[PDB]
């Protein structure tokens, strides 16, 4: 059990910066040519 | 079977069906079973990976959401792609690109 | 692109229905049934 | 959710606040005696 | 750089006549002539451009002989904008057209140099009259026009 | 009234899916209603739902 | 992609393909691609065909034929999409639109354009012609 707790928390993420830039230009676009706009909208899965 | 799939006039008008039936999911395991082998000597049953990987590429060039749905398996695809090299027509690396 | 985005009144009937169902995920996802939560552990388990 | 249901406002009196921490203590009491917790 | 790139361009219409099997040279005209048609930097003290000027015209000789309606525009726009950079000394290039441009005045190859000729007169309506045979060639073309 | 043209924007702009969201939001919503429909087709939902 | 076309060109293209198909395989020769386009009104000269097979063996299958008509239709539609996109801007239709008319109808089009982006848009360019608006959109 303590193997799991020790290993698991070492895979936790931190505030990365490189991934932040990938949002900062991806958010520049507002809608696809014609497909329901950006379906993911927030798409928060990146920084944390 | 796959050759008759790409002539039915319906796998061009309603892509939303084919992600709901998800045949791209099922056909994916077909490739992994035949290619599963220890080394390059396990290239049993060729001429079918090429005959099927061609179908995957055209599926990826029908809509943007079709591109996303199969993109998520990129890490899975490259894991078993750079081993069986030497044939023509297609290879799993091509559909990865 | 934003000017050629066709009007709604030219869509085929079959296609103009699938968009309704997918978009009408705005009456289940927000409504709450509650129900099975407190009546579950009551009739089940306790008084079993 | 079967436990934490009870888990700009007047001050809470001292008789009522035990009812919450007793109801909470009982709501999960049935859920640790009955095996559970050791899973 | 033109003393090495034009060496390959020297074999322009060296096969554009009989049959020309491997037309991969036309594929090299999609990343070379396009790069040359992006530099208005031109001076003097040389006449090697004259060999290159006709070479582009020699490549545009084929009106349909392996050109592609889309790939033909690259070579057409390669010279149409190459005129506004020369030192107004385009000598033999005018004589290359002369009346041959006036000839076939009912073909699709007419608009190849028709609009190109108008660009010369619209940039010399107060000069470029310091010649002789060219001045005679202008009237020779004007009367035949 | 000029500005009425600004109000009527879903009707020609936005993709078709966006129009459905605007016209369907108030139907099965509660209390507040914006850009509503006639109060004749907004009754069957409150019966069907 | 291939979603630029409706159902009704695709059902027409399979109607043309299955009419002149050899045995139901989905195969045609390098002659039959010419006769299958002149059967529908479209009359290209042989350079237009000459690049598309070099683009795609002698066996032209139905996904290969569908991708070649999609590129043959999208290039003229992408050249003509922008004039009918210009038509709601001006009331008459010749191409002359007011500058005071353009700041409430272009901030409200549904791409979440603020007041700042159309303010950058028109002062990096009274009434302006139609061919300048393509010159200022494609840039």
């Amino acid at each position: 059990f303590f193997q799991s707790i020790q290993a698991l928390m070492q895979t936790c993420s931190v505030l990365d910066l490189n991934a932040f830039e990938r949002q900062n230009k991806a958010e520049g676009l507002g809608m696809v040519n014609e497909d329901g706009t950006v379906i993911n909208r927030q798409n928060g899965e990146k920084v944390m | 079977s796959i050759g008759n799939i790409m002539n039915n006039k319906v796998f061009y008008q309603h892509p939303n069906l084919m992600r709901a039936l998800g045949m791209h999911e099922t056909v994916m395991e077909v490739m992994v079973n035949v290619l599963g082998g220890g080394e390059t000597k396990e290239i049993r049953f060729p001429k079918m990976v090429t005959s099927c990987c061609r179908f995957l590429c055209y599926f990826c060039r029908i809509s943007r959401q079709n591109q996303r749905s199969m993109f998520d398996h990129l890490s899975y695809l490259l894991e078993n792609s750079g081993i069986g090299l030497g044939m023509q027509g297609s290879t799993p690396l091509d559909v990865a690109a | 692109a934003c000017f050629r985005m066709t009007p709604l009144y030219n869509l085929p009937t079959h296609r103009a229905c699938n968009m309704f169902l997918e978009s009408y995920k705005a009456a289940w996802i927000l409504t709450e049934d509650h129900s099975f939560e407190d009546r579950m552990i009551d009739d089940l388990s306790k008084a079993g | 959710k079967s436990c934490h249901l009870e888990e700009e406002e007047v001050e809470v009196s001292f008789e009522e606040k035990e009812m919450e921490k007793q109801r909470l203590l009982y709501q999960q009491s049935r859920l640790h005696t009955r095996g559970a917790a050791e899973m | 750089h033109v003393l090495d790139v034009g060496f390959l361009p020297d074999m322009r219409a060296a096969a554009s006549l009989d049959t020309a099997t491997f037309s991969t040279t036309e594929m090299a005209l999609a990343l070379n002539r396009y790069l040359c048609l992006a530099v208005l930097p031109l001076i003097t003290k040389c006449a090697p451009l004259f060999a290159g000027t006709e070479h582009r015209a020699i490549m545009v000789d084929s009106m349909l002989h392996t050109v592609y309606r889309l790939s033909r525009g690259r070579s057409l726009t390669k010279a149409q904008r190459d005129v506004i950079e020369d030192c107004l000394m385009a000598l033999c290039r005018y004589i290359r057209p002369s009346m041959l441009q006036h000839l076939l005045r009912r073909l699709v190859f007419d608009v190849p140099i028709l609009n190109e000729f108008a660009k010369m007169p619209l940039k010399l309506l107060t000069n470029h009259y310091e010649r002789c045979w060219k001045y005679y060639c202008l009237p020779t073309g004007w009367a035949n026009f | 009234s000029a500005a009425e043209t600004a109000r009527r924007t879903r009707e020609f702009r936005s993709p078709p899916q966006e129009q459905i969201n605007m016209l369907l939001h108030f139907k099965d919503e509660a209390d507040e209603e914006d850009c509503p429909l006639p109060e004749d087709i907004r009754q069957d939902l409150q019966d069907f739902h | 992609m291939a979603d630029q076309l409706t159902e009704e060109q695709i059902a027409e293209f399979k109607e043309a393909f299955s009419l002149f198909d050899k045995d139901g395989d989905g195969t045609i020769t390098t002659k039959a691609l010419g006769t299958v386009m002149r059967s529908l009104g479209q009359n290209p000269t042989e350079a237009e065909l000459q690049d598309m097979i070099n683009e795609v063996n002698g066996t032209i299958d139905f996904p290969a034929f569908l991708t070649m008509m999609a590129r043959k239709m999208k290039d003229t539609d992408s050249e003509e999409e922008i004039r009918e996109a210009f038509r709601v801007f001006d009331k008459d239709g010749n191409g002359y639109i007011s500058a005071a008319a353009l700041r409430h109808v272009m901030t409200n089009l549904g791409e979440k354009l603020t007041d700042e982006e159309v303010d950058e848009m028109i002062r990096e360019a009274g009434q302006v012609n139609y061919e300048a608006f393509v010159q200022m959109m494609t840039a």
